[PDB]
């Protein structure tokens, strides 16, 4: 526009008011409305229309006149002091977490005021998609699903069981299924939560809470599904990040009647802990109990970490108290304990070099004692088990002639990478134990229909980002793709049922930074593979070889180019900057090849499957029901994968999320200390652009 | 911001910015492609391997110096040298700020000037300077006169300066150290038995050059107990295993310095290239000449010199004249501290070469 | 698809597909026909037997063994143990998978060009290449540097790698160890 005041780029509210009062190119001569005399220089990217009346906000951000980046941010910016925390911006609701509780919008009274009234007919409320839900399932023959991103702590947890909440006591009318969730929430935190740089208490899986819904549109059952929890994280941490919170509050919390049986140490004694943050959480009170033989050297030094919601001291007994809740026995609960401690001393035994004569490797004089207290927990025998650990077991049998079993050694980093592998297939089986026996405390009657709650962990970003926010992001740049799907079909199935038009838009693909990740040996997840079975594995060739042969792409490029200056330390076979749906993130290749080069020897598969423990042998499974038990022996697959074992387990969650329909909840978080009326622009801002939600509005043409 | 000194080495190419420590980086130069058909299928090798990654793996390449007689060899090769360095060292972009390059006293023109062209054009630095490497050892030593001499593999020079004015006309260029003594060493150890051909294997003659040389204080006398059954041996260990045991061409190899008649060519000894250079200053300036005759460059790390030196200039000086002889520690770092102190400090930040001055200018900026 | 790897020992040719566990079929490099009158008239007999079963057929054949001293004697017999190899061990089609072959190193020209001539022109398969055995063992103790001892019957070899090359003019190789032993 000429004359009308645009929006200015502020630094602590992102956006203020302004003019141009002389023009470039691209350069605009900015003079600011609240600060007249700093007249600076901004560019196209920076200005924005903005609305004639500045004393007006919109329930529906349809009827906007000017429709952009900076509107929307300014009418979240009014709303939030007028106590509404709910936005209908088109089939997107976005949900601001006020960090209080506001006057009667979470009541049962509430709750009759919007029932079975559609979009345009009631404000914005997280109910009104909620009861929309329940309208586009039964009517529609089609399953539902709320797919909610966002920063952890930004509302995906609260709108959730208000969403819940909504189908059980306006839908439901009854149905035991609502405070389940509630009952066993510190259980589930244990073992899935971990500490990022950008958040202290994150889930890493994809927690998705299906609720079922028969022929007779009646609640009938809900089921707990969970997919992709971290691999990596299970065995190595980065500087100042966690392990998953059990490996905290099981060494911090457990007291010592339980310690003398399950033989722990302080963090700094357990390999896989002392690598990360070894420092608990807690409060006032719990910093007194801590134990002076629970502490480790950073413990004594440094003490617990600050914020006001965590306490790793606490919620181990808060935890076990929700054991009787949910429906776990005593009996049980004691070998739920030796399961998790015997992880812990797994990761302690080591292997050195060979001795002389028939090559291979052998244990340290100081892992003796490191497998005798291991193979208790485990069930193992302490003879056995240190052949396993060393040598590669196969036959002379195999398609002529019988023959016999031979031995043919591991290498010393194979027999380390095969470590990991073993910690990396234990917890990852428990996990699926503990929820497999939540799914039974509560079995459903029938299923038909469902409508479902998908929470993932947002798009991450830290100074120096690693191999687990590559595959955090990965999984958000697919999803971000479906976001796109849906809402092009939107308009799609909008223009000739209102009569608007025969109106199109180019579609926005991405399927250049789909290729550039993963194809048909071409991919970036492609290199990857092939560089976990080479004779011996690089770091200098991984980096470099994705630069021979993906050049030509466009969203690659040398990390010594990068628009911000801080990646540019970085040097040409040590990184590279691949650019997303929320930008451009820059990725260090340290460690990238040897968080993926984990693989397990097909008898030591088979001999933790073996186990001399009843627990330990239903968790590798299958059920008794139609019963069929694994071959002792195996010859494929060796190397397995686990760059692909997590692009494989996320294919099967984008095709079942074809088949449902979409309920988008975007959750912003308005500030830091997680205060009522706080705000930060330098917060806000950042959230609309790593959220998708700039994709959409830049998808939006209509003009309607 | 700071200026980048970046010293274009004989050797032993120097990088470091300007201030406060020592030079950064360190490696010999040299280009290495691989000599042999490949066979474990990667394919993962690199066109050319540049130093110090050419030198963690001698035997399989075939070593190519790009500084060669003073001068580059082209800049196919330099500019991968460049590339190399301030990449896989510095970690610096050369648009960021003003750099600073030395080059050898009396320089083949125009190979100063398609060097200066080419530098800008390659690599598009926002100003550009090109001090002599002789010239920055002055400041290096903190004086205001004397002589001084950068030497390296293999051109040295020897350049008189007067408070603080250079004299034109009394510059002397020497084709002789260091790169003739690996050369004449490697033919006087192959007089005891012990060959090596390929270019690889000569790295470790100048290693051996480097390490367990001396210079003799009375040749002809030092010869005469060599002679004798008095043991000069020092055992080396070599790569494969093999001991070798010498003793008689520890102190001829650098001997060779003085009266290169050894070679049978007619160049003057050090001796003597000091002394006439004095001989061609005016008179009256002489006598602060001597007691300011600084030696530097890494050749010159020899033990033995330089009171060998003294003691031989000494005898051919003028009697009832003091000359006393500055030896300064780590001269293998001299001109990079030179250069080091120069472009840190006003006056010389409005004395660069910049963008539009080189745009408008054109090559013929250089003089 | 899946590529094949057959070695031509002097075994014990060795075959089985790609990986990733252990060679499918082994048996020892021999055809051999019958030298006494058939009196008992089945017939039932075959014109050449090759092994596993001309190993349990001892005592009423004269084994031939088609590659001696590093050499293939003929390539009439070489193809009879091709077709055993192929068909009643693997059962494949040689039309369905490339193939990979083995030679040992420093074998006499032209026995890799008739061979792979001939190879082509008996079985049509779709693609093929021809590694050197001692090389290989390389890959197997997975080192890129390193002198290699390949001793198998009838050729054993000396072949120096080095960060991953290897050195044409310092290859050995022995017509010794096993036949003669
Ligand atoms: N301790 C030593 N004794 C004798 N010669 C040495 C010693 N250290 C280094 N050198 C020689 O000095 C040379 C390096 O000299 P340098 O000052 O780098 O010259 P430039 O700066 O002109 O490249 C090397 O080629 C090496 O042979
Ligand atoms: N345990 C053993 N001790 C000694 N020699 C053996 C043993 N097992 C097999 N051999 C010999 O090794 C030979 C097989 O070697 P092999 O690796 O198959 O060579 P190639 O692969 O070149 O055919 C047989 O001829 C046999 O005589
Ligand atoms: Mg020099
Ligand atoms: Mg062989």
């Amino acid at each position: 526009e000429d004359g009308k005041p645009v929006w200015a780029p502020h630094p602590t509210d992102g956006f203020q008011v302004g003019n141009i009062v002389d023009i470039g190119p691209d350069s605009l001569t900015i003079e600011p409305l609240n600060q007249k005399g700093k007249t600076f220089l901004a560019l196209i990217n920076q200005v924005f229309p903005a609305e004639e009346d500045s004393k007006k906000d919109v329930e529906d951000n349809c009827s906007l006149m000017y429709l952009n980046e900076a509107t929307l941010l300014h009418n979240i910016k009014v709303r939030y002091s007028k106590d509404r925390i709910y936005t209908y911006v088109a089939n997107i609701l976005i949900a601001v977490n006020p960090y209080f509780d506001i006057p009667k919008i979470y009541s049962s009274e509430t709750i009759k005021s919007y029932q079975g009234k559609s979009l345009g007919t009631m404000p914005p409320h997280v109910f009104a998609i909620a009861d929309k839900a329940f309208r586009d399932m039964k009517v529609l023959k089609l399953s539902q699903s709320i797919i909610v991103s966002g920063e952890s702590g930004a509302g995906k947890t609260e709108n959730t069981k208000f969403v819940l909440r909504y189908l059980t006591e306006s839908y439901g009318t009854g149905q035991d299924i609502d405070d389940r969730i509630v009952e066993a929430n510190p259980l589930l935190e244990a073992f899935g939560n971990a500490k990022t740089v950008r958040n202290n208490n994150s889930s890493r899986f994809g927690k998705f809470v299906e609720i079922h819904f028969n022929e007779k549109s009646s609640v009938v059952g809900g089921f707990v599904s969970h997919y992709l929890l971290e691999k990596s994280r299970i065995c190595v941490q980065g500087k100042e990040e966690r392990n998953y919170h059990i490996f905290y509050r099981l060494c911090a919390g457990a007291s010592e009647d339980i310690r003398e049986r399950l033989h722990l140490s302080s963090p700094d004694n357990f390999r896989y802990l002392n690598r990360g943050c070894t420092r608990y959480f807690a409060n006032k009170e719990t910093d007194k109990q801590i134990l002076q033989n629970r502490k480790s050297p950073e413990y004594l030094k440094a003490g617990s970490l600050k914020d006001p919601l965590l306490d790793d001291h606490g919620d181990f007994i808060r935890m076990c108290t929700a054991m009787k809740k949910i429906g776990l026995d005593d009996e049980e609960k004691l070998d739920l304990f030796r399961v998790v401690a015997g992880v812990l001393h797994l990761g302690n035994i080591d292997f050195e070099e060979a001795g002389s004569t028939s090559g291979g490797c052998n244990l340290k004089n100081k892992s003796t004692q490191a497998l005798e207290y291991c193979a208790e927990l485990l069930g193992l025998d302490q003879d056995d088990l240190r052949v396993s650990l060393t040598t590669r077991v196969m036959l002379t049998t195999a398609g002529g002639a019988k023959g016999t079993v031979i031995k043919v050694p591991l290498k010393v980093e194979q027999a380390n990478n095969a470590r990991d592998a073993l910690a990396k297939t234990v917890y990852s089986h428990l996990f699926d134990h503990v929820v497999n026996r939540v799914n039974q405390c509560f079995p459903f009657e029938t299923s038909s229909y469902f409508i479902g709650v998908l929470d993932i962990a947002g798009f991450e970003y830290f100074e120096h980002n690693s191999f687990e926010q590559f595959c955090i992001n990965y999984c958000n740049e697919k999803l971000q793709q479906f976001f796109n799907e849906r809402i092009l079909k939107e308009e799609q199935e909008l223009y000739q049922k209102e009569g608007l038009g025969v109106n199109e838009v180019h579609y926005v693909d991405n399927q250049d930074c789909i290729d550039l990740i993963e194809a048909r040996l071409v991919g970036i997840l492609d290199i990857l593979d092939e560089e976990n079975r080479l004779p011996q594995p690089s770091d200098q060739h991984f980096t470099s070889a994705v630069h021979q042969k993906h050049k030509d792409h466009f969203r690659l490029s040398i990390p010594r180019k990068s628009k911000l200056a801080i990646h540019r330390n970085i040097r040409d076979d040590e990184g590279f900057i691949i650019r997303h749906f929320a930008g451009a993130v820059c990725y260090e290749t340290t460690q990238f090849v040897e968080k993926n080069n984990d693989a397990l020897h097909m008898s030591l598969e088979s001999l933790i499957c073996e186990s001399r423990d009843k627990f330990i042998r239903e968790l590798f499974e299958s059920s008794t029901n139609n019963n069929k038990d694994t071959k002792q022996k195996a010859g494929k697959l060796s190397f397995i994968s686990v760059g692909n074992k997590f692009k494989t387990q996320l294919n099967l969650l984008l095709d079942k999320l074809r088949s449902t329909g979409a309920s988008f909840i975007r959750c912003i978080k308005p500030n830091l200390k997680m205060t009522s009326h706080h705000f930060e622009g330098a917060q806000i801002l950042s959230q609309l652009q790593c959220s998708g939600m700039v994709s959409v509005l830049d998808l939006m043409q209509g003009g309607f | 911001t700071t200026a980048l000194v970046c010293d274009n080495g004989s050797g032993l190419v120097k990088a470091g910015f300007a201030g406060d420590d020592a030079p950064r980086a360190v490696f010999p130069s040299i280009v290495g492609r691989p000599r042999h058909q490949g066979v474990m299928v990667g394919m993962g090798q690199k066109d050319s391997y540049v130093g110090d990654e050419a030198q963690s793996k001698r035997g399989i390449l075939t070593l190519k110096y790009p500084i060669e007689h003073g001068i580059i060899t082209n800049w196919d090769d330099m500019e991968k040298i460049w590339h190399h360095t301030f990449y896989n060292e510095l970690r610096v972009a050369p648009e960021e700020h003003p750099t600073l390059l030395t080059e050898a006293p009396l320089n083949p023109k125009a190979n100063r000037e398609k060097m200066t062209q080419i530098m800008f054009e390659t690599f598009n630095v926002p100003a550009m300077y090109v001090a002599i490497q002789a010239v920055l050892s002055l400041y290096a030593s903190g004086r205001t006169t004397g002589i001084v001499l950068d030497s390296g593999d293999g051109v040295t020079h020897n350049v008189p300066i007067y408070e603080g004015y250079a004299l034109p006309h009394a510059i002397m260029r020497l084709d002789l150290a260091g790169r003739d003594l690996t050369d004449y060493l490697m033919k006087i150890l192959t007089e005891r038995g012990y060959s090596f051909v390929t270019t690889a294997e000569r790295e470790i003659v100048r290693d051996i050059k480097e390490k367990l040389c001396y210079v003799a204080l009375d040749f002809e006398n030092e010869m005469a107990t060599a002679a004798s059954s008095s043991s000069l041996e020092k055992s080396y260990e070599l790569p494969d295993g093999q001991v070798i045991t010498i003793g008689n061409e520890r102190f001829r190899c650098p001997e060779t310095l003085f009266q290169p008649s050894f070679i049978g060519m007619e160049s003057a000894g050090i001796h003597e290239t000091t002394y006439n250079s004095i001989m061609k200053c005016d008179i009256d300036i002489r006598k602060d000449l001597y007691a300011n005759n600084v030696m530097s460059g890494g050749t010159t790390m020899y033990p033995g010199i330089a009171d060998r030196m003294q003691k031989e200039i000494t005898a051919l000086a003028p009697s009832t004249m003091k000359i006393k002889i500055i030896a300064p520690p780590e001269r293998k770092y001299s001109v990079w501290i030179g250069g080091s102190i120069l472009a840190s400090l006003s006056t010389f930040q409005q004395m660069w070469i910049t963008k539009q001055e080189y745009d408008e200018a054109g090559p013929s900026i250089v003089h």
